[PDB]
């Protein structure tokens, strides 16, 4: 139905020689990537590590990336988890609330240890991720309850566990516990059209910060998000010419639906790009995601010969050539010389040797011809390198001295570079064709305008159009002259010189086929403007920097890949012609992949951004850390599709430390709701307490408390306990400071002990700062072992500094068969270790102050309410029943 | 309108005000018929265009085409000696609502 592909003459009419697609080609391009390196340090003796240079299946990874869109980051549940228990003692009066968030905290990750800076890494970050997973959950259908008029709270919703307390209270402090309860009221529950239901109830901080963020995020994106991300998705769609259905998309919004949106689609191309030695793998997943599949078709044999009669039939300059069919190499070979072609810049070609071909020498003197016609070498990028340029003009300089037919007049020049004659009567100068990049003289750029500026393109990073041979795509259904006045100059000046070099039926044969190259020129222009525009497209500085760099010799971010063909392969890419037939498969997807992808990447940066700084915050922890710690710390907890993707070209083994520290510090991300949540993880973390981790380590000599039991139960309501938090630092003019580097070298002059013994039979303070500690917590009715009251903040190998302390609680017990002066032993116990941590973690309060702890707002849908994820939604073929502007 | 939703609203307040709406500008192919009773439904109440809507993963779509024929047609009235003065007047009144 498109009206390009509309014949009304028989003269592009042809055979069906073979076809191909893009997700052959990309395969096909890096397997040639490979073989090449392979062969190469096969041959010759090389000294290097060892890499294998294998080739993976890039449809699998695409599923997978597709695969991962649709995993969520959030729960749906009735009631929120505990945050506070309790502890009986045998007091009737007083309990111990304990804070679980901390008792859950302190057993996520691995001991820290100076020695190992990557394990160190590697708990930061799962902390964080518990952080991050323990607090992205939505309420939805809590259970609720009438009481005098009016709804209340279940008491399982509220958060806080006290169930194991109600046996052993009085009758008043039970009614006073029950009121309490029973005054914890659901906001304005007396109307009926209510939407929501709000309490209050008991949270700990990090987990409230990402129940409010993701509460906040879920309000904030809405309809207006989602006709933005599906009109750009229209203008994409127009820049591609593809089709629409019938039905158009509208605004209308149920009453009892909640829509999720995680993904904006409009990406940042500078994500994508700044990902250090990642141009192959953009190129790669350019031709695998937009190519489309189509035919190669030969040109109509009418053209190169004429029957008059039935005996009488006109003969070809090229008789031999026309009748040979290419092997698989040759085929190879135009495949490559097509893949050069549509992507000017990025790929281009050399020659191929191989001593034990043999073949006719007219081959090369004819594809030095068809190459000046086949190629563009320089102006504004080139398909070549200066080596096949030189090649090529050597083999046009053969073939114009080589005279079969009768001889004509040469006046050769003084310099002896090839093509430095004057042929012909007329006095032809051949100067005109020897290659110079800077001008484009000689091949198809020379006085043609080949780069093109128009209105905005739908990705900002890629305007240019490309305009090989001058023609556009318009011309297939606009015309602007006859059929005789297709041409352009270097065509036009070659038919000159072959006719001024004695040459006729070649000239004729060229004039003839010249509509048929244009119209192949225009076909291509058309594929690399609509077709394959994407983020993995290079941008345009990029790709206006790639000549001079190639022409200065300099150093190359996007250097180029070279492919290297034969002679032969020429003339058979000059007689063919692609011609696309259907779309590409994965067209309508891309941009959801994109979007993933660059998502992925964002939250990548963002938690290696935030390791970087802890060498400067924690010297004496990280002292043989590099960064390439935390770059193995990171992706090893990173989905393994994006790191497939990353790994293409197998760049993760030979980026050095300096590619790592200029890809962190770059500015550019890509927003999504696990950003947000992650970097409100990051904030939370920010403060090192909250990651049960700390320096304000103590020792002081204290002997264990011995109590009189003259009166059992006056002391069983005492609720006597004892610990080694400390309520408040001890004071500075009691405190001895010590560092890592300072009790090493004492402990290894073998004088540490001394100095300890001396300040402790002092009664002061010795402070092991500088580096962070592993903090258990432990609880006891029993006399604990010696393992513990016994633990020193170092130990013996040289001496460690830091090693794993617990905070203990020991709940004192007694019974009614005790002498007043049991416990009295006639020498003291002792402990040492001493912790300040600054958080209530374990308090002891009165039965009054049970319920204190209900201080945190709940909003939560009813049960009538839906929630649904329309992220999948976002796909390039839909309408809007009112475009946005 | 039917973004708004309120096309069928619309179309039935001018209908109501004695108006006359034409939809769009495309050609249309006319057939002609005869007819000697009351003709079917299909003729007289058939309107020119289609409006449908579907709900898809949370999401409202809807589509709407026009007719692309058109028809017109002759009745004739054919009575008996038997028919009464009142024998054709109804208590409602019948409707059609195509002209050409």
């Amino acid at each position: 139905q498109r009206p390009e592909r509309i014949k009304t003459t028989p003269y592009l009419e042809g055979d069906v020689l073979s076809s191909d697609s893009g997700p052959l080609l990309s395969v096909f391009a890096l397997q040639e990537i490979m073989q090449k390196v392979r062969q190469v340090q096969a041959d010759y003796m090389t000294a290097t590590r060892e890499v294998d240079f294998t080739v993976p299946d890039v449809q699998k990874i695409l599923d997978d990336i597709k695969a991962l869109a649709a995993e969520q980051v959030y729960k749906i549940v009735k009631v929120p988890s505990i945050s506070f228990r309790h502890i009986v003692m045998q007091s009737r009066d007083r309990v111990l609330r304990v804070d679980t968030y901390y008792e859950e905290m302190s057993q996520v990750g691995d001991v820290i240890t100076e020695d190992e800076p990557e394990k160190f890494y590697s708990t930061i970050i799962k902390k964080v991720r518990f952080i991050r997973g323990k607090g992205s959950f939505i309420l939805h259908d809590i259970p609720t309850r009438d009481h005098r008029g009016m709804e209340v709270a279940e008491p399982e919703v509220l958060g806080v566990e006290f169930k194991n307390v109600l046996p052993v209270l009085t009758a008043e402090h039970r009614a006073m516990i029950q009121n309490a309860l029973d005054g914890s009221i659901i906001e304005n529950g007396n109307v009926a059209t209510r939407d929501v239901d709000v309490f209050i109830g008991a949270c700990s901080e990090p987990v409230y910060r990402i129940y409010n963020r993701l509460q906040g995020y879920i309000e904030a994106v809405q309809l207006q998000e989602l006709r933005n991300s599906i009109g750009w998705l229209e203008r994409l769609g127009h820049r591609k010419r593809i089709t629409y259905s019938q039905e158009v998309l509208t605004d209308f919004r149920r009453q009892d639906t909640i829509w999720v949106l995680a993904l904006q689609l409009p990406v940042n191309p500078q994500v994508v790009w700044d990902v250090p030695r990642s141009s192959i793998a953009n190129l790669i997943m350019n031709i695998a995601t937009c190519l489309p599949t189509g035919e190669y078709i030969a040109p109509n044999p009418r053209i190169s010969s004429i029957t008059l009669t039935q005996r009488i039939t006109t003969t070809g300059p090229f008789a031999i050539l026309t009748g040979s069919t290419p092997t698989a190499q040759q085929l190879n070979d135009v495949r490559k010389i097509y893949l050069a072609l549509m992507f000017p810049g990025q790929i281009i070609l050399d020659l191929k040797i191989d001593p034990g071909e043999r073949m006719d020498p007219a081959v090369r003197m004819v594809a030095g011809v068809v190459g000046h016609l086949l190629f563009t070498a320089g102006g504004r990028f080139t398909n070549l390198t200066q080596n096949m340029a030189r090649q090529l003009d050597i083999a046009l300089n053969d073939y114009l001295l080589y005279m079969y037919n009768t001889r004509v007049q040469v006046n050769y020049g003084p310099t002896g570079e090839p093509l430095d004659f004057q042929i012909g009567r007329n006095q032809y100068d051949c100067n005109v064709f020897r290659a110079d990049f800077a001008t484009g003289t000689g091949y198809n750029g020379w006085a043609t305008i080949d780069v093109e500026y128009r209105e905005p393109a739908p990705y900002v990073h890629a305007q240019r159009y490309i305009r090989y041979c001058g023609i556009d795509s318009r011309e297939l259904i606009n015309p602007t002259t006859y059929g005789i006045g297709m041409t352009y100059h270097c065509y036009n000046e070659m038919l000159r010189m072959l006719v001024a070099a004695g040459k006729d039926s070649e000239a004729a044969y060229f004039r003839s086929m010249l509509p048929f190259h244009m119209v192949r020129f225009a076909r291509i222009n058309q594929i690399i403007n609509e077709d394959l525009h994407s983020v993995f497209s290079l941008p345009d500085d990029m790709f206006n920097a790639l000549l001079p760099d190639l022409i200065a010799g300099a150093h190359q971010n996007a250097d180029p890949v070279v492919l290297d063909v034969s002679w032969i392969s020429l003339w058979f890419a000059f007689n063919r012609s692609f011609e696309p037939t259907h779309r590409n498969e994965m067209l309508e997807v891309a941009p959801l992949i994109e979007s993933v992808y660059a998502s992925e990447l964002s939250v990548m940066k963002v938690d290696m951004r935030h390791l970087s700084l802890m060498q400067r915050r924690f010297p004496d922890v990280l002292i043989q850390a590099r960064p390439s710690h935390f770059w193995k710390a990171v992706l090893n907890d990173s989905p393994e599709a994006v790191k497939a993707v990353m790994n293409l070209s197998h760049s993760h083994n030979f980026i050095n430390i300096r590619d790592m520290m200029r890809w962190v510090m770059l500015p550019s991300l890509q927003p999504s709701l696990k950003l947000a949540l992650e970097e409100e993880a990051w904030a939370a973390a920010n403060d090192f307490e909250d990651l049960m981790l700390t320096d304000q380590v103590y020792m002081h000599r204290d002997m264990l408390p011995e109590p009189r039991l003259d009166d059992i139960e006056r002391f069983r309501q005492e609720g006597f306990y004892y610990t080694n938090m400390l309520e408040a630092p001890p004071e500075i003019d009691r405190v001895v400071q010590y560092t890592y580097e300072i009790a090493r070298l004492q402990a290894n002059m073998g004088q540490f002990r001394a100095a300890l013994r001396r300040i402790m039979d002092d009664d002061d303070w010795v402070r092991f700062g500088g580096v962070l500690r592993t903090v258990r917590v432990k609880f006891y009715d029993a006399r604990p072992p010696d393992d513990v009251l016994q633990g020193l903040p170092f130990s013996y190998d040289t001496i460690k500094y830091a090693t794993e302390t617990t905070i203990f609680y020991l709940i004192y017990n007694v019974e009614f068969s005790n002498t007043p002066d049991s416990l009295v032993l006639i020498n003291p116990t002792y402990t040492m270790t001493k912790v300040f941590i600054n958080k209530r973690i374990v308090e002891r309060v009165r039965v009054g102050q049970i319920l204190a702890v209900l201080n945190r707002r709940f909003v939560a849908y009813k049960g009538k309410m839906r929630i649904m994820d329309i992220t999948q939604s976002l796909k390039m073929g839909t309408k809007l029943a009112a475009p946005t502007v | 309108q039917a973004n708004m939703g309120q096309f069928r609203a619309a179309l039935r307040r001018i209908m109501d005000d004695d108006d006359w709406v034409r939809f769009g500008g495309v050609l249309r192919t006319v057939r002609v018929k005869f007819y000697d009773a009351r003709p079917p439904d299909d003729v007289l109440q058939g309107l020119p265009f289609s409006y449908d809507t579907n709900e898809r993963g949370g999401l409202a779509y809807a589509t709407i085409k026009y007719a692309t024929e058109t028809t017109i047609f002759y009745l004739i009235y054919n009575v008996e000696f038997s028919n009464t003065p009142d024998s054709l007047v109804l208590i409602n009144p019948t409707y059609t609502m195509t002209k050409v």
